[PDB]
């Protein structure tokens, strides 16, 4: 966790920053392309897999029809590239898609029972008083099914 | 067509006969790394003595 | 202890050894006769026609 | 037209009255030369597209945008997407075969045969879908074999609610 | 463009004058593309404000008319996109006869 | 024909049996294979039917 | 050649059939770029491959893969090329191998993309195999194929050809980009080929 | 049904196309499972072994072509590769239809130690043997059939030697159209002995 | 720069003749690595895959001799080697003429 | 101590032997075909010619 890092997932974004930070997290990209998940897995480099799950699967028809919010996902993305989790877990965790960093705290929590205890993903999530999930993903049965 | 048959027969038999060569010398260096990490066993066993 | 784990590393270059010989001859087995060996078998029933 | 699936004793038996023999023959020749000369177009227009090949233009393996323009307002885009090696989408994989297995299988008996084939054991076949789970997963081929054999003495014979049914009347039955 | 474009594919366009051979009512900007799918393509010239775009993008090579008859503004730097993962940069004319 | 070519008249078909391809490849093949397989050998002319 | 180990007199013989280099004929590079006139005109030279099962047969009707068995034939000469150079395991024949197999990658370009999401719905298997959406298909290839009908762009007979099934690309040619890959994989760490 | 004569349990596997005296060990598909049923239903109908078979299916095309290409999975899948990617079966080793012209050329050089002046001396005999029979000259010829549009014909040959070895080939009428051959309408030239 | 199309590292790799993806654990000397970044040049020079190759320098001697002598190293120091010591090659076994 | 410095010493002796067959194989492997092998293909091929 980088300190540049640890400024873009702390700060809080308004409607009335938000071209601003959105021209200093992106630079020139417009919103149109960035829209459409192919540049999505050109930019942000991920599976097709992993493309079912950040706004939802997309086909060529509209599914999951944003207005925009491409900052929240963005804040998102970059954490799970960091602590290297899944998306029901950072859906689950903190569904307000919104960070403070009790959360830094909380996500620091289930990373060091992971590595303390070596259990499961779901189970040090259990551990962070945290409910069972029954969203099913990857092709698998979830937490409660399982 | 006899003379032809007998040269490309010649030529198989080489190849057979190289290919026995490689399995000898593939079977040469096989023991010989296992002498090499014998000779590892044998001077731990020194270290104990 | 140590010894022991010497030994560990003696049987697998012994393994490894009749691993190649195993996939070789398989290899040399599966692939029966060569090109040029059914040419001569070619070239006799050439001269037999 | 359709006369290659609908063979001549196919096309005969409709045609006792209607022509003469040796002009059925010649139609069912040219119907039959007519399948391969769609084989060959369809198939010189399809895989001028293959993905491994138009990244690469120093090939100059070329495509003609002139006859491809039209089957994708026909076929709505059957040439769009190709699809990666098998699943259970491909034209080349175990649902193709047993696609064109099943149509060449339903009319081998006549439908009123205690012996025809969706009759026999089979209305589950026409129900079961091709899901790429269908193709992956694997489960015990005696578990599959307890389970149609559920289905075919829930369906009619005592028609029963569910499977404690099933073992309560399993339980009864003597002889 | 390295912005809009998530493809490697790349429109190739040829403005034609109207007139002299072919007696035309209005130009129109030819270009050919790679993209299989029918689309739309606009062809947005920056400098002149103005765009052109042709509904139902044919496949390959397709015929695209230009409204204003005015080939200077088509002189300077054109961005012709997709809006579906496809632009290209396009500049340095050359007028040939 | 006069210039060395035959045909065979089937109906108003005129459809061509041999070709002088032999005859004049002699002169591409003097200097070597790779005169031999360029598209300039390959560009030789047939006469008229 | 390729057969016996002996590479440049192979790669000199493959250049007459297809140079990626271009050709120069009497200090003049020249224009084309395969060496076999009817590869660049195609031409049918059999007229009903489907008369049998024969892979020379459907060669003879479409020359374009000849052009691919040709190419295939020149992968293999620079993966064989740069194997053989990977085996003798000293330092300046590994840049050789390096450099083999970026030549064989540059050749090819990227793996390809397809994309995933597909119009595949899964279907009833009775609904898929109709031999409604089999005659409406044969019908529509000879109606393409004799060029009468307007096209049009609705979902009534789309709903017949909907349900065909989807292409699949070459697998074998597939097998090159990962064999490549992952050659070329232990190049960029400091592994053996094993 | 008592119409169905079924005694044991392996009269209930014949009827139903699923066994269940299988052990649960074993672990498979669902759609293999049905392929399997399917297939031991058209092994079934095929034999006449359940009664009635009606004659008007079993006459069709895919049911000819049933015991070699269609009865497994492997079979199919080589049959409907070979129509779309011939590429991966040409082999420029064995050729169906070749000349001897070719065979001398392939056993010139079949053997392990190949030098290029070896394979130039090859090429050049084979290029004596091509100059033979381009050089063909037509005697005279015979129709086939009583009038011109149908049956075959057959050529014959002579060379620019002297005792001379007489060459025939044979071609086809039906196979024309459009003002041309096709070049499968053709034969090789076959040489006379006597 | 924008002119030059670089999406991925390995096209950063191509553009600048040098790789950056090799780990730490490779040890070479600097000359051939120079070595290596020009001929790796050459190659995509040759290819006509980077764009517009002026042919005025392909038709060059040294260019129709790349493939076979000029392009590795071993083969250069054969052909200088057998000009000025023929008679490390020289073998009375076989003559050729 | 003395005997397992002997042991070191057999272990020596076999890695020595082991050493000379591969090397020998090798040599033999890698001179593929003699001279007088490949005069022997070449007076099938006069012969041929």
């Amino acid at each position: 966790i980088s300190p540049e890092l640890f400024n873009i997932l702390t700060e809080e974004i308004t409607e009335a920053n938000a071209e601003a930070i959105y021209k200093q997290n992106f630079g020139d990209i417009d919103p149109a392309c960035l829209a459409m998940p192919e540049y999505l897995k050109s930019y942000y480099n991920f599976s097709d897999e992993e493309l079912s799950q950040f706004i939802r699967k997309y086909p060529d028809n509209e599914l999951n029809t944003q207005k925009i919010h491409l900052l929240k996902i963005n804040k998102i993305i970059l954490l799970s590239q960091a602590v290297n989790l899944p998306f029901l877990k950072l859906d689950e965790i903190i569904p307000e898609q919104n960070i403070t960093p009790t959360v830094l705290g909380k996500i620091f929590l289930v990373k060091y029972y992971m590595q303390k205890y070596n259990i499961g993903t779901e189970t040090a999530l259990i551990l962070c008083n945290d409910s069972i999930s029954q969203y099913s993903y990857s092709n698998q049965p979830s937490q409660f099914d399982r | 067509l006899l003379i032809e048959a007998e040269k490309v027969s010649q030529s198989e038999i080489w190849r057979r006969r190289r290919q026995e060569w490689e399995i000898q010398r593939n079977n040469a260096e096989a023991e010989m790394k296992q002498i090499d990490a014998q000779l590892k066993s044998l001077t731990v066993r020194r270290e104990a003595a | 202890i140590e010894e022991i784990d010497a030994e560990k590393t003696v049987l697998e270059k012994s393994k490894a050894g009749a691993k190649s010989r195993f996939d070789n001859y398989s290899k040399l087995y599966d692939e029966d006769v060569n090109a040029g060996e059914r040419q001569a078998l070619d070239m006799r029933i050439a001269s037999q026609s | 037209l359709t006369d290659i699936c609908h063979y001549s004793f196919n096309e005969f038996r409709q045609q006792v009255s209607d022509h003469l023999s040796w002009s059925e023959t010649n139609r069912l020749y040219r119907d039959a030369q007519q399948e391969q000369k769609e084989n060959q177009l369809y198939e010189a227009r399809i895989l001028k597209r293959a993905n491994p090949q138009l990244q690469n233009a120093v090939h100059l393996g070329i495509t003609l945008p002139h006859a491809e323009l039209r089957g994708y307002n026909s076929e709505f885009g059957g040439r769009a997407s190709q699809y990666v090696a098998p699943g259970s989408v491909s034209s080349m994989f175990s649902p193709a075969a047993y696609l064109t297995e099943l149509y060449r299988e339903a009319r081998n008996l006549h439908a009123s045969d205690s012996v025809y084939h969706l009759d026999e054991r089979r209305p589950d076949l026409q129900s079961m879908t091709l899901s790429q789970q269908n193709m992956d997963t694997e489960l015990s081929t005696l578990s599959l074999s307890n389970e149609i054999l559920l289905k075919g003495i829930k369906a009619n014979q005592s028609n029963l609610d569910s499977d404690t049914k099933v073992m309560e009347m399993l339980s009864t039955f003597r002889p | 463009n390295p912005n809009n474009s998530s493809n490697r594919f790349m429109f190739y366009p040829v403005y034609q004058y109207n007139g002299n051979t072919s007696g035309l009512a209005q130009g129109r900007l030819l270009f050919h593309r790679d993209t299989s799918y029918s689309s739309k393509v606009a062809a947005w010239i920056p400098g002149a404000g103005r765009s052109l775009i042709n509904e139902n993008a044919n496949i390959g090579d397709d015929c695209a008319e230009d409204s204003v008859n005015k080939p200077d503004d088509l002189k300077q730097y054109i961005y012709m996109t997709d809006s579906k993962g496809t632009a290209t940069d396009v500049s340095g004319p050359v007028d040939i006869n | 024909d006069e210039n060395g070519a035959q045909y065979m008249q089937w109906g108003a078909y005129r459809i061509r049996l041999n070709t002088l391809f032999a005859r004049q490849l002699v002169e591409r093949a003097n200097t070597g294979i790779d005169t031999i397989l360029s598209m300039e050998t390959q560009n030789i002319q047939e006469p008229m039917m | 050649l390729l057969h016996e180990q002996n590479f440049d007199e192979a790669n000199r013989w493959l250049k007459y059939v297809w140079s990626p280099s271009g050709y120069i004929v009497r200090g003049q590079i020249k224009n084309y770029h395969w060496n076999v006139r009817p590869l660049l005109e195609n031409t049918s030279w059999n007229s009903d491959p489907l008369d049998s099962v024969d892979p020379d047969a459907v060669a003879q009707h479409d020359p374009m893969h000849y052009k691919v068995a040709t190419f295939m034939r020149t992968l293999d000469l620079l993966m064989a090329r740069g194997d053989h150079a990977y085996r003798q395991l000293e330092r300046d024949t590994l840049n050789e191998a390096k450099m083999w197999y970026m030549q064989a990658l540059h050749l090819l370009g990227n793996k390809p993309y397809l994309p995933l999401s597909s119009v595949w719905n899964d279907p009833r298997l009775d609904n898929a195999a109709a031999t409604t959406t089999q005659k409406a298909h044969a019908y529509a290839i000879t109606s393409l194929r004799q060029g009468t009908q307007t096209p049009a762009l609705l979902l009534r007979s789309a709903n017949t050809l909907t349900d065909l099934f989807l292409p699949q690309i070459n697998d074998v040619m597939l097998s090159y980009w990962n064999k490549l890959e992952l050659r070329l994989y232990n190049l960029r760490h400091n592994l053996s080929i094993d | 049904n008592r119409a169905a004569s079924i005694k044991s349990r392996d009269d209930l596997y014949q009827y139903l196309l699923i066994d269940n005296q299988v052990s649960a060990e074993i672990k498979t598909t669902r759609i293999a499972e049905a392929i399997a049923s399917i297939q031991l239903y058209v092994n079934r109908a095929l034999e006449n072994i359940e009664i009635h078979a009606v004659s008007d299916v079993i006459t069709r095309q895919f049911f000819i072509d049933w015991d070699k290409y269609n009865k497994r999975y492997s079979t199919w899948a080589g049959v409907s590769q070979l129509v779309y990617y011939p590429e991966n079966y040409i082999d420029p080793t064995m050729r169906i239809g070749q000349t001897k012209m070719m065979d001398t050329l392939l056993q010139s050089v079949s053997q392990s130690q190949l030098n290029a002046d070896t394979v130039e001396d090859a090429f050049k005999s084979y290029l004596t043997s091509f100059e033979q029979v381009a050089n063909l000259e037509v005697i005279s010829a015979y129709h086939d059939n009583v009038n011109n549009d149908q049956g075959l014909t057959y050529f014959i040959g002579n060379s620019k030697t002297e005792v001379n070895q007489y060459y025939w080939r044979s071609v086809d009428h039906s196979k024309f159209n459009d003002g041309k051959f096709a070049a499968n309408a053709w034969s090789e030239w076959h040489k006379i002995d006597c």
